[PDB]
């Protein structure tokens, strides 16, 4: 084998070309980004959350 | 006026049926078919869309 799949088909693990050792495929960090605020008329203060 | 004859029999028979549901709960695994039919839906969803 040269690079493996899963149940959803997209590339998670992979042999590497140059040497003998077999690493993984993982996206890093992801996401919406969510708002905290309760609203105009009484401040202005925001916590962002993630 | 009837609960107070057979209060003994009555929470006899209560016991035996809490017992029998007991048993039944884990009986068969086909008892809870909308539970894991709503979450075979959401993973076939998932799967289908990726
Ligand atoms: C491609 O070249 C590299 C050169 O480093 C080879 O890596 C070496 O492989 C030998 C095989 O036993 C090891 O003893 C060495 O320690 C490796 N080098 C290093 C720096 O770790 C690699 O095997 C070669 N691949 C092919 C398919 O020929």
């Amino acid at each position: 084998q040269q690079f493996g799949r899963d149940i959803a088909d997209t590339t998670d693990a992979v042999r590497d070309p140059q040497t003998l050792e077999i690493l993984d495929i993982t996206p890093c960090s992801f996401g919406g980004v969510s708002v905290i605020t309760p609203g105009t008329n009484t401040s202005n203060q925001v916590a962002v959350l993630y | 006026n009837v609960l107070y004859e057979n209060q003994k029999l009555i929470a006899n028979q209560f016991n035996s049926a809490i017992g029998k549901i007991q048993d039944s709960l884990s009986s068969t695994p086909s008892a809870l078919g909308k539970l894991q039919d709503v979450v075979n839906h959401n993973a076939q969803a998932l799967n289908t869309l990726v």
